[PDB]
């Protein structure tokens, strides 16, 4: 089973350079070319450059030249990409992928893909969420079932991890995307449970910032 | 470089109907060898994209044949013979023809379903909150279509436009809903000062605005 494993997040300062990697397995790595995609602000991809690891070959969109350098061991099967002295433009996510296609079958195998590494290019401080617990009063939908959030604000950057009872309860959930203002993020979740759940049982919210090293648990309590 | 134009931005189909989107290029994409690199992605919500189809016409492995590729120079369509809930994403053409490599700019498709009035919760501000100075009210909006929705937030009767903070999810997979989350915040003594605070929205299943509010008081 290939899999094509990408590094995490990264907050870079501006001017400044980041080696990004894609370690693969399942395969030899040494006998198919690996490419590297660019997504911004959502619908929008472009094809940065593509690498032969048994070689060392490489060949780059024009627009990237001197931007990105490709690079690949092939003693742990990793293959990198260093973008240099970044700036507005180069916040995206990237996608390394082993395309598939075999140039002497002219026909192709099945693409792998990476699952991204976001970049963030900014001088902002890291700073560490606040949670705070939302029972309802008004927003309790009377019987039948109740709703409760999970209120996750003033963090940088993200990403955030939120789950409810440690990942026991998926159902009903709806998490909505962080929204930035004043250089500050604010994510919230929502839970839908039936009236006979809660309070009887406890539901707790669980936060995860990485880039501040905050794990936090907040009980929902009435 | 060659430019890849996507037709429609946007498609909404109900489960069983066909659909398909249109992909043309400012080059012929006919390559010196007779061959034709033509590929179509699908990009589902929060995953990667995935190839669906190689060389204009052939799809790959596991995907299923209700996929049909069609076209060749500089016009190309892609056609779902029955649409399915999988089926909902982001889909793009992209040409390997010429260098460098360019993709469209993609077509969402959404799975257009029955109209769905939305569940309305609204929360005042945490204990913990307050005591840090601060007070955020939150309303969620929960599981409606079709995604157009206005929401505005009123205090003492009259409309806020500031502090307000709005986020949506995209569309659910496992119901065809959408839904949306919007935070008012506030100081915490301009927040002891008013009484009633209201989320009100405007939505196609209902000629009235639809409502949820508190009155803050005390005891
Ligand atoms: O996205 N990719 O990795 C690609 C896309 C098109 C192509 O011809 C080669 C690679
Ligand atoms: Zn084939
Ligand atoms: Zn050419
Ligand atoms: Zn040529
Ligand atoms: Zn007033
Ligand atoms: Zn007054
Ligand atoms: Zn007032
Ligand atoms: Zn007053």
């Amino acid at each position: 089973e290939m899999q094509l494993q990408q590094s995490g997040a990264e907050l870079l300062r501006p001017g400044t350079s980041v080696k990004l990697s894609c370690k693969t397995s399942g395969y030899i790595f040494t006998s198919y070319w690996i490419h590297w995609v660019k997504q911004r602000s959502g619908q929008g991809l472009e094809w940065i450059a593509r690498i032969y690891p048994g070689t060392g070959s490489t060949y780059y969109n024009e627009k990237f030249k001197g931007k990105a350098t490709l690079t690949a061991d092939k003693s742990s099967s990793t293959a990198y990409m260093q973008l240099s002295t970044l700036k507005s433009e180069d916040s995206a996510v990237y996608f390394c992928t082993r395309w598939g296609f075999i140039p002497v079958r002219e026909d192709y195998v099945m693409d792998y893909w990476g699952q991204g590494t976001l970049v963030t290019v900014s001088s902002a401080k890291t700073t560490a969420p606040s949670v705070y617990p939302l029972a309802p009063v008004c927003g309790d939908t009377t019987g039948s079932s109740v709703t409760l959030g999970c209120l996750v604000k003033g963090y940088f950057p993200e990403p955030v991890t939120l789950t409810w009872n440690s990942g026991s309860l998926s159902s009903g959930v709806h998490t909505f995307p962080a929204v930035l203002q004043s250089d500050l993020y604010t994510l919230s979740s929502s839970v839908t449970v039936t009236s006979s759940t809660w309070p009887s049982q406890s539901i707790t919210c669980n936060v995860a910032h990485p880039a501040s090293s905050t794990k936090v648990d907040k009980k929902i309590e009435p | 470089d060659i430019v890849m134009t996507q037709s429609p931005l946007t498609l909404s189909v109900t489960i069983g109907q066909p659909a398909s989107i249109s992909c043309k290029s400012s080059q012929s994409l006919l390559y010196s060898n007779g061959k034709t690199y033509l590929n179509w992605l699908l990009q589902r919500p929060g995953q990667s994209p995935k190839r669906l189809i190689h060389l204009v016409s052939k799809l790959d492995s596991g995907v299923p044949d209700r996929i049909t590729g069609s076209g060749s120079g500089t016009d190309f369509t892609l056609k779902i013979s029955r649409v399915e809930a999988a089926d909902l994403g982001v889909y793009y053409c992209v040409q390997g023809t010429h260098f460098p490599y360019t993709f469209g700019g993609g077509t969402k498709l959404e799975i257009l379903r029955a109209d769905a009035a939305p569940t309305v919760s609204i929360f005042p501000p945490s204990s913990e909150q307050l005591t840090s100075g601060g007070a955020s009210v939150v309303c969620f909006l929960n599981n409606f279509y079709p995604k157009d929705i206005n929401v505005k937030w009123k205090i003492d009767g009259s409309e806020r436009q500031n502090g307000v903070l709005n986020s949506w999810t995209d569309q659910d997979s496992k119901d065809s809903t959408y839904s949306m989350s919007s935070t008012l915040t506030l100081t915490k003594d301009e927040y002891e000062r008013h009484n009633s605070y209201t989320c009100e929205a405007t939505h196609k299943t209902s000629t009235s605005p639809i409502v949820k509010s508190f009155n803050r008081n005390e005891c």
